[PDB]
């Protein structure tokens, strides 16, 4: 199962060579009859588990809205906005596609029940389908670890049992592809760890490794985690490289940068694929893209995006501002006052196009001359429809209150009876951000960008993302302030208009939206609503109750049946009973190594402790920086670090059989036999709260162990027999 | 020799004499408060009229800026001001001379540190005019600042730190617990100053943990040694270091005594023992009936008792009683008796004095509502009921009884009745069962963004939230001295509640504000005065002859560390001798890690960093350099040739920061022109100093 340690004498102390034999490599493969028809036996058990009564939760299930809807957004081609990367949505819309979905459920809120015309079952099929593929891949990865066959066995099938996987893949949702790729990302190192690290196995299981570890960072973003975990490895492994004497200075450069290629070049290219399939099957314009630029709509197809308006502005031309910064944005002004200050008409940010979006430029002091907006021209942006100019008097501001900063500004006045220098306006074109030419001295539409400076008290004109409550509801607001963000300071200017023009005038329009802004722009939305998804969720959890299995989430609740993820706990508090007496051993044997005593003696033991602390750094990886996190966070973020917890307890129990039982193997099975049979019973009793199948009261009562996880437990009838003469509500 | 005891005698004292010169040259010319010496000046100010304040620093240097006022004849009565003159009776000319020399000692404090560690000699007057000509230090050395006492301490720390060192092969020497008990006030005094100071104790402590874990190897050391061992370090490198820090806070809460602003970052109990106390009455405590109280939280967050006017959207359409932090007459509040009883009249006789473990009915004195919980939950917290007000003297139910119970008395009078500050109690209702709590969450905006208030069935006797306490009495005593380890947690609890309110937010553009990876680079610098042609005009950058080559220098060892690292595990040989080895880890090693300690919670954290931050991590990374200059010439020691361009290129560097810092010498002495004379040294963009 696993050689000795070959060490070698180096010049000053002894070193451990890193190249395998082929004979490592034979010994942790299906080389037999009996391991395949092992890995067929776990097939069918896995397949039968993880894809059992399908289908009976015929309606949508946590975030099954979420995903499901815009995989039916991109069936539609209707562009919309998630935290995610694209490839597991757009890949069960390829699913949904190859399954006859044309859009047309929008998968609102959990509970609807599914008409006859979506394929679901086989939207359910494909995620169940790899969250059953990822047991066998934890099999082959265990093996690859190096790892008695049984053990492996019973391991995996004690994978297959875990209640978590389970819920989490058989529902439309976003781990069940993203835990299959970080599982072959994991299959595919280990795969290339028993390679002598030359040869053309070792370079595809690289090349494995980059298109898994590739697109599990391209389905979710925990897969970059997976991402750095891989690369620690390599540190791991280039270390001990390093390590190697018999290995030549330029085969370490060789692993090194075909290692960094694979493993970086490969995740790149295949997440910029993915954008591009992303941006290039989204192409049609509906609400979703109504946080993102002009710039960025200008791709889509069916724009409301103002396209030739004209370039040159002059002195005496309707005009309609749009705020660069936040998305939101048009000075809007109409007939509402205000609740507090001076209770005057009010200017806000409404992001859609009106005829109260529109402004004149006119003179402090109409003729018949154009004379151009210079920089540094003031003028008093005049409201066409309310009669009113812009005025910024130093009252109190309307939500942002607090602020000796940011001066709060109006719309009030008379033309021609009403016109004071406190509406007065300072063009000052930032030349930096507008783009050079002509538009860098004077004023064009779409392409210079301004920043008002009011003439009378030196604040600049200004808005952030905090809406108004009060009056003209979800409108942002607009302020003149001093010592504001540069870059939430900057205006432009879009659909201009003026009598003293020609209708031969040079027209001007976007630049739409190169691959590389189109990438950037999309993740900067990403990270932006990643930070800011702050929303009060009552199965929202912390990441510091995640490995004692407490108050896990929960998942649909129709027709006296419920569904529930909590974790095989016989497995969980096993997997982190090992954290915390693995953690203990390798700081005694540290204390141990170094106060005089022996460590590492066996290759076995030695063997376990370096996958531990491969698999452990996989935990630790995928784990720790959810503490790092100023967001939201339910019990299934902690599941792709319990993936690498269930190896490291994979390896526990090979060493509970392999080592510490060596003259007696029939308790180390016996061990592992009571333990997969615990778990398996765990599975049993918990079988009905994962598929949604009937339970009892009473024993649903009798079920939850801790008091903390509580799943509607009253939804339940008396009695199992009342399921079968019982109809069954649809939403 | 004999010439290496010249230059050891006269070199220290030349190096003195231009840190004398450097940080003192026109001290008193600005006539003007300038950067941050508006706000530690006045800091200062509060302990010469023993006034309390708070703020988020340590005590100990702003105690030294007060000792730097009682030297200057200064009696504290004028607060500073930013940018205005001073009056003639404050000499800030003796302040700035104070700070200023503890720059001015900073220097060759940086001479001795270079001769401990290795270095030999024209390294040490490499590191000696590198620290000493340098425009970052002399610019900020200038002025009444806790930056120079927190560089101070950091090169006495890693001054001590080495010199420690130097003496592990004798232990328990005299020299041993010399510059270990030194190590251990220098620390004490690095934190004590500010609070950043912690990142010299993550380095010294780095450097404890291996040494214990090397000494766990050695054969010969028994386990006596081993054990007096951790006992020496944990006394001279924890204790003594906590000792300066709790002495610091002793004469901080024994040395003020008076009422200031801020004092309303306390506990009321604290804050009545001093002598201001607009928080306490002399002779009675609290009655019943006429006893007209506002009842304040004892909990971190908790605020006085509150009722307004408008009432439950969600409830039993009765009063909102909730928890609001200000002054009002909507806080007042008094005592009636229980259900079954007659209620309180105005024309009484007997002023009964209240009684514990008795039923009560908490009427509030402006409304005339009884304090009540009803049979609707809380808002948020779904798991309990909601407080509330209802009816009159006469009109309720069985759960207005409310029973009062003593938790803590504070002596000085009779401990058996309730009293006004000396009795934290708890609230029970009478028929339900639950203890009057506060959860401290914020409630939505029906009312008006105020505290929630709970009645928790079984909360515990050791909770904070449940402690309430009387403030105000209103119808020959003092108030016992308070716990003062518990003041010392309460005033670094506020201090650090100031740290997470010192967190900006990103729509607002402080001019002033940096990133930390613009202090190395020199992106930006600092402007910390008025840019009139009236005053001359000072301006934080370090000289980018000794920063740029410095930064470089901490790239160019950071990747030595990991090349030597490599070659180790490749079974090089690469430090031979101990003399090499003990110039790479205590003169390149812990400078990289005390570099990094000083420098990486600066780009991690999320708080407003300014130029002045780098200062002590700037100072390890001229060691650094100065380490870059040792061991990267060494070998040019044996080759005439090598040995003349070795010293050439010490002088070429030498000459190098020697002219760049006289090139820059106007943005620390003074730039008394109209601000644009000074354009020839506006280099970069982002340098805003012309
Ligand atoms: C802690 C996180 C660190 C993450 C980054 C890690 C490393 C990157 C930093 C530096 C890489 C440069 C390493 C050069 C080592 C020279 C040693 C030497 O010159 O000796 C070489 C040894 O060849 C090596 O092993 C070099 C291994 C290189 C490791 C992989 C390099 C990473 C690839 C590039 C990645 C990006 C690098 C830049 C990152 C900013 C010659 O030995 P020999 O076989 O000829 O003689 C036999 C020895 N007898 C005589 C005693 C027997
Ligand atoms: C082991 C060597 C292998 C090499 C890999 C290295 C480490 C892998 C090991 C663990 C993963 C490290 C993840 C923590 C990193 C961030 C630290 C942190 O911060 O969390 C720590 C603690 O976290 C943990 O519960 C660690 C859990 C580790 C798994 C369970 C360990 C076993 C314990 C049960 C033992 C059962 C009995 C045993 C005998 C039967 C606290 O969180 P906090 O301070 O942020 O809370 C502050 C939150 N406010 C800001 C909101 C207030
Ligand atoms: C303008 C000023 C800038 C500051 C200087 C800049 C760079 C030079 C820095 C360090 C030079 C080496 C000094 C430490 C070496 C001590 C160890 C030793 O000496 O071991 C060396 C081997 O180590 C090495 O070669 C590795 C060091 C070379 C790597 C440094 C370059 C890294 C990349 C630099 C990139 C810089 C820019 C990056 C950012 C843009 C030999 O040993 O055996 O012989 O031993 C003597 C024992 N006997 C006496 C018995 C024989
Ligand atoms: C260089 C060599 C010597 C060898 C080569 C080794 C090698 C392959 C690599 C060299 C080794 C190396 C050090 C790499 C660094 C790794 C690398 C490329 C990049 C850093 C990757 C990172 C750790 C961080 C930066 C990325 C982020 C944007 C992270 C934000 C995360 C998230 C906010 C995720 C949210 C998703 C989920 C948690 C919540 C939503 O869930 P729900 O569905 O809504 O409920
Ligand atoms: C206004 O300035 C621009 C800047 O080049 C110029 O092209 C334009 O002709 C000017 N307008 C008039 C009316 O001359
Ligand atoms: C403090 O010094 C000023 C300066 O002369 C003086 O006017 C004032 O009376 C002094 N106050 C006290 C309390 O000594």
């Amino acid at each position: 199962p696993v050689p000795e340690l070959d060490i070698k004498q180096g010049p000053v102390r002894p070193f451990i060579v890193t190249d395998p034999s082929a004979e490592l490599a034979s010994l942790r493969t299906m080389v037999t009859l009996k391991e395949k028809l092992l890995v067929a036996c776990l097939a069918v058990f896995t397949a039968v588990i993880r894809l059992h009564g399908l289908a009976w939760p015929d309606s949508v299930v946590f975030d099954e809205v979420h995903f499901g809807g815009f995989a039916s957004q991109y069936i539609r081609g209707t562009y919309f906005m998630d935290v995610h990367p694209p490839l597991a949505k757009m890949l069960y819309a390829g699913v949904a596609s190859l399954g006859g979905f044309q859009g047309d459920f929008d998968f609102e809120n959990i509970g609807d029940s599914f008409p006859s015309t979506t394929p679901y079952v086989l939207m359910r099929f494909f995620s169940a389908s790899l969250g059953a593929l990822t047991v066998i891949l934890m099999y082959m990865t265990l093996r690859y670890s190096g790892v008695r066959m049984w053990v492996a066995l019973m391991s995996a099938i004690c994978f297959a049992v875990e209640n978590s996987y389970v819920t989490i893949s058989r529902y439309i949702l976003l781990d069940a592809p993203l835990m299959f790729f970080i599982a072959a990302a994991v299959y595919s190192f280990k795969k290339y760890e028993m390679y002598p690290a030359n040869s053309l196995n070792a370079y595809k299981s690289l090349l494995a490794t980059g298109i898994a570890l590739g697109m599990a960072s391209s389905s979710k973003w925990v897969g970059l985690f997976t991402v750095t975990w891989v690369g620690l490895l390599c540190i791991w492994r280039l270390w001990f490289m390093i390590g190697d004497l018999t290995k030549s200075s330029k085969s370490i450069f060789k692993v090194a940068f075909a290692k960094l290629a694979f493993l970086l070049g490969v995740p790149f290219a295949l997440y910029l694929v993915f954008f591009y399939i992303h941006f290039q099957s989204l192409t049609l314009d509906g609400d979703g893209a109504s946080f993102f630029s002009p710039e960025f709509r200008s791709t889509l197809k069916n724009n409301k995006i103002p396209q030739n308006v004209v370039a040159d502005v002059g002195i005496g031309s309707i005009i309609s501002l749009r705020h660069l910064s936040t998305m939101g944005g048009y000075l809007h002004s109409h007939s509402h006052n205000y609740p507090a200050g001076s209770e005057q008409q009010q200017s806000t940010l409404y992001p859609h196009m009106d005829a109260n979006n529109d402004w004149l430029l006119e003179l402090y002091n109409s003729l018949t001359t154009f004379q151009n907006l210079t920089d540094g021209t003031k003028v008093r942006l005049f409201h066409t429809v309310t009669r009113c100019r812009l005025h910024s008097h130093d009252h109190k501001p309307p939500v942002s209150e607090s602020s000796d900063w940011q001066k709060e500004v109006s719309c009030y006045g008379y033309s021609g009876f009403d016109g004071d220098a406190n509406d007065d306006w300072v063009v000052e074109i930032d030349k930096k951000n507008s783009a050079p030419g002509v538009a860098q001295e004077r004023v064009i539409a779409l392409d210079t960008k301004f920043r008002l400076r009011h003439a009378m008290t030196g604040c600049y004109l200004f808005s952030h993302e905090v809406k108004l409550p009060a009056w003209g509801f979800e409108q942002q607001e607009v302020t003149c302030a001093s010592s504001g963000r540069h870059d939430l300071t900057l205006w432009y200017v879009e659909n201009n208009s003026n009598p003293l023009l020609p209708e031969d005038t040079k027209r001007i329009s976007y630049k739409p939206a190169s691959f590389i802004s189109k990438f950037i722009e999309s993740h900067k939305k990403m990270w932006h609503i990643n930070k800011n998804l702050v929303e009060p969720h009552v199965y929202e959890s912390q990441p510091t109750s995640w490995p004692f299995l407490l108050r896990g989430i929960s998942y649909w609740g129709e027709n006296n049946r419920n569904v529930y993820l909590l974790g095989n706990a016989i497995v969980w508090w096993a997997v982190t009973a090992f954290i915390g007496i693995f953690g203990l051993i390798v700081i005694t044997e540290l204390f141990s190594w170094q106060l005089g005593k022996p460590i590492l003696k066996d290759s076995k033991v030695v063997n376990f402790h370096v996958q531990v602390i491969h698999y452990l750094l996989g935990f630790a990886v995928h784990y720790a920086p959810s503490f790092l996190m100023q967001r939201q966070m339910f019990l299934h973020h902690y599941l792709p670090a319990y993936y690498f917890g269930i190896l490291a307890l994979g390896h526990a129990l090979d060493i509970i059989v392999s080592y510490v039982f060596r003259s007696k193997r029939q308790m180390g099975y016996a061990v592992v036999i009571t333990f997969l049979a615990a778990s398996v019973y765990f599975f049993k009793s918990f079988s009905p709260i994962i598929y949604g199948t009937p339970w009892t009261q009473e024993l649903c009562q009798k079920s939850q162990w801790l008091s903390g996880w509580d799943y509607n437990c009253n939804t339940y009838f008396s009695s199992l027999e009342e399921y079968k003469n019982q109809t069954l509500t649809k939403r | 020799s004999s010439l290496l005891r010249l230059e050891s005698v006269v070199m220290p004292v030349i190096f003195t004499a231009l840190a004398l010169f450097t940080r003192m040259y026109k001290i008193g010319i600005n006539n003007h408060v300038v950067w941050d010496e508006a706000h530690f000046g006045k800091f200062g100010s509060y302990y010469l009229r023993h006034e309390f304040y708070h703020d988020v620093h340590p005590p100990l240097g702003k105690m030294l800026v007060g000792l730097s006022g009682y030297l200057a004849g200064y009696n504290g009565s004028w607060d500073f001001p930013s940018g205005e003159i001073y009056p003639d009776y404050l000499d800030y000319v003796k302040m700035r001379l104070f700070n200023a020399s503890f720059s001015a000692l900073c220097v060759p404090l940086a001479y001795f540190t270079a001769k401990a560690i290795g270095f030999s000699l024209p390294t040490v007057w490499l590191m000696t005019v590198l620290v000493l000509f340098e425009n970052s230090y002399s610019t900020l050395g200038r002025f009444i600042l806790l930056d120079s006492m927190l560089l101070f301490f950091t090169v006495a720390s890693f001054f001590s730190f080495v010199m420690f060192h130097n003496q592990r092969s004798k232990p328990f020497s005299r020299k041993w617990w010399k510059w270990l008990l030194i190590t251990g006030i220098s620390l004490g005094c690095t934190i004590s100053v500010k609070m950043v100071g912690l990142f010299i104790i993550t380095m010294v402590g780095i450097y404890t943990v291996i040494d214990l874990w090397t000494f766990l190897a050695d054969k010969s050391m028994s386990w006596k040694t081993y054990i007096n061992h951790w006992l020496a370090r944990i006394f001279g490198l924890i204790i003594v270091p906590f000792c300066i820090f709790l002495l610091c806070f002793k004469i901080h809460f024994d040395l003020l005594s008076h009422s200031g602003t801020g004092d309303a970052n306390m506990p009321s109990l604290f804050q009545a023992r001093l002598v201001g106390s607009d928080v306490g009455q002399g002779p009675r405590d609290i009655a019943l009936g006429s006893s007209v109280v506002s009842i304040k939280n004892q909990a971190l967050g908790g605020s006085l008792l509150h009722s307004h006017i408008q009432t439950y959207p969600d409830g039993s359409n009765q009063q909102q009683v909730t928890c609001y932090g200000y002054k009002d007459a909507n806080n007042e509040w008094f005592f009636n008796r229980e259900r079954g009883l007659p209620s309180w009249s105005e024309n009484e006789t007997d002023i009964e004095y209240l009684k514990p473990g008795t039923s009560y009915r908490l009427v509030h004195k402006s409304t005339g509502r009884n304090l009540h919980t009803h049979p609707v939950a809380a808002p948020v917290s779904k798991t309990q009921w909601e407080v509330s007000g209802y009816g009159d003297n006469v009109v309720g139910d069985n759960k207005d009884n409310w029973v009062i119970e003593i938790m803590d008395q504070r002596g000085d009078e009779d401990p058996e009745k309730l009293h006004t500050l000396t009795t934290s109690f708890r609230i029970k209702n009478l028929e339900m069962g639950c203890y009057l709590a506060q959860t401290g969450n914020s409630l939505p905006e029906w009312g008006f963004r105020q505290q929630e208030v709970v009645c928790m069935k079984n909360p515990f006797k050791r909770d904070k939230r449940t402690w309430w306490n009387i403030e105000t009495h209103e119808n020959d005593f003092q108030y016992p001295k308070t716990n003062f380890l518990k003041d010392f947690i309460h005033l670094n609890l506020a201090m650090m509640a100031t740290n997470n309110a010192l967190v900006p937010d990103p729509d607002k553009f402080d001019y002033l504000a940096s990133s930390a990876w613009q202090w190395p680079t020199l992106n930006v610098g600092l402007r910390l005065c008025g840019w009139g042609d009236d005053n001359p005009k000072y301006f934080l950058l370090g000289t980018p002859a000794s920063t740029w080559a410095s930064s470089v220098a901490v790239l160019a060892f950071m990747a030595t560390v990991v090349i030597l690292l490599i070659r180790w595990q490749r079974q090089y040989v690469d430090l031979r001798n101990p003399s090499n080895w003990n110039v790479f880890l205590m003169g390149g090693f812990y400078p990289l890690l005390a570099w990094g300690l000083h420098y990486m919670p600066f780009v991690i954290m999320s708080r407003v960093t300014y130029v002045h931050h780098y200062l002590p991590a700037l100072y390890f990374a001229l060691i650094i350099l100065a380490y870059c200059f040792d061991a990267g010439l060494q070998k040019w020691s044996r080759s005439k040739c090598g040995r003349i361009m070795r010293f050439v290129l010490y002088a070429g560097f030498m000459a190098l920061v020697i002219g760049c810092f006289w090139y820059f010498s106007p943005i620390s002495f003074g730039m008394e022109g109209p601000s644009s004379n000074f354009r020839y040294l506006n280099w970069f963009s982002t340098w805003d100093i012309a």
